[PDB]
């Protein structure tokens, strides 16, 4: 009676109002904001920076370019399915409907959070980065930058069944990296490839059939699955913590969350031989 | 959980 | 000492649209100055520029659409730390 993977976060031995002093900040495609599930809990800003679409015949349908987004509003605070049920959400569209965006955009998408912070400042912040490229310097100083200004940063390992140091903002050491696992706590497949790994992951959390909410209709779920989806859960999991213990820094913050998490539930086999003793056997679970 | 629903499955 | 920097996986490239990215502690004033100054001396070379964003906050610079034929100029700009050819970046 209960989805899956909200299940697998609860300890072994579901908060009403969860992470309710942090704002966590998502930079996405667009989202749709009046679904019942994240209506009023998504702050939609004013920001856009995408790239045109691909194919001259292309059609902007709402429910195809808010899907992506909106799934992952409500698996951070959706109102039925969310993590956090109590955060805020403030979102920036840095995708276009394909899925799609550029470096410059996600730094300008960065620079905006930060300035936005200096105007108005609230809580502690999130930002969650459910995007990938390959290795970039200047994503990556960007990251660690705003890292550097007491902001936690969270971003997906990428799908491509590959080592996570070669793609960004995964590979910025400051950023919370984070791969999927499925069900049976195994990582996640996705066609011919599936979660990435090695040294840059932080932890796994839950990213495979995740319940969420679907841009077809204002009530309507759908399940998803992705690297994207699992690092959702891990900033619902630190805001959680955050909202807690509103003090801690980012390295207490990491501190817990590798304390919390679930050990050595993972079948190394899974990953390429020289891989195994690199990335870190962790899933993601909420503190009692 | 796979699928998709109407309203909240759970 | 400035060095310039583009995406290893070929098909994620974006020619044309550059990130200047200047060194630590430079001011706005002075990074608008530099863009400018690139603009100027990319007009002496009969090429048009573009300045898309002055960066401030995180870190200092600017993004430009130009021909990558000025990167060995832009890069001899003052307080220009390393340039990165823009790429795209997609949803997990």
């Amino acid at each position: 009676s209960i989805p899956w993977n909200l299940e697998r976060i609860t300890p072994p031995r579901q908060p009403p109002d969860g992470g309710s002093l942090v704002e966590v900040y998502l930079l996405d495609t667009s989202i749709q904001s009046d679904h019942r599930e994240i209506e009023g809990r998504v702050m939609v800003t004013d920001f856009e920076n995408v790239p045109e679409e691909d194919g001259t015949r292309f059609h902007r349908q709402a429910s195809k370019c808010d899907s992506h987004g909106t799934h992952l509003a409500g698996v951070v605070s959706g109102r039925d399915a969310g993590v956090a049920k109590g955060a805020s959400m403030r979102s920036l569209r840095v995708l276009n409907c394909q899925g799609k965006g550029t470096v410059s955009g996600t730094l300008i998408g960065l620079e905006f959070i930060r300035k936005s912070q200096l105007v108005q400042p609230v809580g502690p912040l999130v930002v969650l980065l459910p995007l990938a490229g390959g290795y970039s310097r200047v994503l990556n100083a960007a990251c660690q930058r705003l890292a550097r200004a007491g902001v936690v940063l969270v971003t997906a390992a990428g799908n491509f069944r590959d080592d996570a140091c070669l793609y960004s903002p995964a590979s910025a050491p400051e950023v919370i990296t984070v791969g999927a696992t499925n069900a049976q706590d195994q990582p996640v497949t996705l066609g011919t490839l599936g979660t990435n790994f090695g040294r840059c992951v932080d932890l796994f959390a839950p990213g495979e059939d995740i319940i969420g909410a679907s841009s077809d209709c204002s009530t309507c779920f759908v399940s998803q699955s992705g690297t994207s989806q699992a690092a959702a859960h891990v900033a619902g999991i630190a805001a959680m913590m955050l909202s807690a213990e509103p003090e801690l820094t980012l390295a207490e913050l990491r501190q817990r969350l590798i304390h919390f998490s679930a050990k050595d539930v993972i079948n190394e086999a899974w990953f390429p031989e020289d891989q195994r003793v690199l990335t870190p056997n962790l899933v993601a679970a909420l503190p009692p | 959980c796979k699928x998709w629903w109407p309203t909240y499955p759970c | 000492t400035a060095t310039f920097h583009r995406c290893a996986k070929d098909p994620w490239r974006l020619p044309g649209t550059y990130v200047v990215v200047l060194k630590e502690e430079t001011h706005l004033s002075q990074s608008e100055r530099t863009a400018r100054r690139l603009q100027a001396q990319a007009a002496r070379r009969g090429y048009l520029t573009k300045i898309l964003h002055v960066f401030h906050g995180l870190l200092p610079g600017f993004l430009v659409k130009m021909s990558g034929d000025l990167l060995e100029l832009a890069l001899k700009l003052p307080h220009v730390d390393y340039i990165e050819e823009d790429s795209s970046v997609f949803a997990q």
